[PDB]
């Protein structure tokens, strides 16, 4: 029964990284602002105890049972040696190093837009869901940016309902309200409970 | 001739208005108005 042979134990970062998903595709105006405000809130309120790191490169290729060492050296000139897998694999233990310092860390990943994309990996992070209540509000919110976002409005909508159709149980926390301050406290109290839990 | 007649007219008109307000067309229009008003609060919060 060694085809998969999942170990009973998995190695995960000491402190859970925080990943924000929604309300639509990242790298666009609306999602960028709705996450940057919360990022700012986390930097300020929890100043001196939380470090913010941005994952510019991809992070969805975190595999552990593929091979002993795919692309161990950059001089092999192999398909995966010169590929993007090397830096993504090397970014994995950076999160571990941040976690072993007891300081809570977040992940500003611009590629992951669905929890299942980063659920089978070794990170096992806290996933935060910022969502619009209805797509009718979201369409007009995208309209509020300008003519630039009308070009990408189409693709910006299926990324919403695909993530909505994901079961709520996949996400760790849900920010289902519209007010900035009350949703802001919704995360603050949860993270205070987490802080007291591991202390 | 005045007070009783006016009371009867007001009562009949109020009953007629109450019956007419709960028709399917008026109810649908009110539901559309309520949904449009509910969207606006969420929009204002998100723009803030």
């Amino acid at each position: 029964k060694q085809a998969e042979h999942v170990p009973p134990y998995d190695v995960v970062p000491s402190m859970r990284p925080v990943v924000l998903v929604g309300p639509s595709l990242k790298g666009y105006e609306v999602t960028d602002m709705m996450q940057k405000a919360l990022f700012d809130f986390l930097k300020h309120r929890f100043d001196g105890r939380i470090s913010i790191t941005r994952v510019t490169a991809d992070l969805s290729l975190a595999k552990r049972s593929v091979l002993n060492n795919p692309g161990k050296r950059t001089i092999i000139e192999r398909s995966s040696a010169r590929s993007s897998i090397a830096e993504v694999q090397s970014e994995i233990e950076r999160i571990f190093e941040l976690a072993k310092s007891l300081q809570l860390v977040v992940l500003d990943a611009d590629t992951i837009n669905h929890p299942a994309q980063l659920a089978k990996t070794s990170l096992a992070p806290i996933i935060v869901f910022v969502k619009v209540s209805s797509p009718k509000v979201l369409q007009r919110l995208i309209r509020s940016r300008g003519k630039s976002q009308m070009k990408h409005l189409t693709v910006q909508m299926m990324a919403y309902d695909k993530l909505v159709q994901c079961p709520p149980e996949s996400f760790d926390v849900i920010l289902d309200e519209n007010q900035l301050e009350d949703a802001c406290e919704h995360l603050a109290e949860y993270l205070e409970v987490y802080w007291r839990a591991t202390h | 001739g005045s007070f009783f007649m006016l009371n009867l007219v007001l009562g009949v008109l109020s009953g007629e208005f109450a019956k007419e307000r709960e028709r399917v067309e008026n109810r649908r229009a009110f539901l559309k108005l309520r949904r449009q008003q509910q969207i606006e609060r969420e929009l204002n919060g998100y723009l803030e």
